[PDB]
């Protein structure tokens, strides 16, 4: 399974098991018997204008 | 320890809490099927 989404920096660390705030709690909540990865790249130059 | 701490490292210590408790467990059984023979080698002697 492929989910992408887009966050701020400062909340990339929220995509991973066990973690807690506005992303991890309301948004997208990986369990804690994670196996898989997180791939995650800055976008400036495509998303913010 | 699950309460305060994380569920990720909680996991590690309570499996070392249930290895530990679990190999106390298992030497109190071991002791008893020694001393269970002790005790049956002593019926046998008095049965006889």
């Amino acid at each position: 399974y492929a989910d992408s989404f887009v966050i701020r920096g400062n909340e990339v660390r929220q995509i991973a098991p066990g973690q807690t705030g506005n992303i991890a709690d309301y948004n997208y909540k990986l369990p804690d018997d994670f196996t898989g990865c997180v791939i995650a790249w800055n976008s400036n130059k495509l998303d913010s204008k | 320890i699950l309460s305060r701490l994380d569920p990720p490292e909680a996991e590690v210590q309570i499996d070392r809490l249930i290895t530990g408790r679990l190999q106390s467990l298992q030497t109190y059984v071991t002791q008893q099927l020694i001393r269970a023979a002790e005790i049956r080698a002593s019926a046998n002697l008095a049965a006889t």
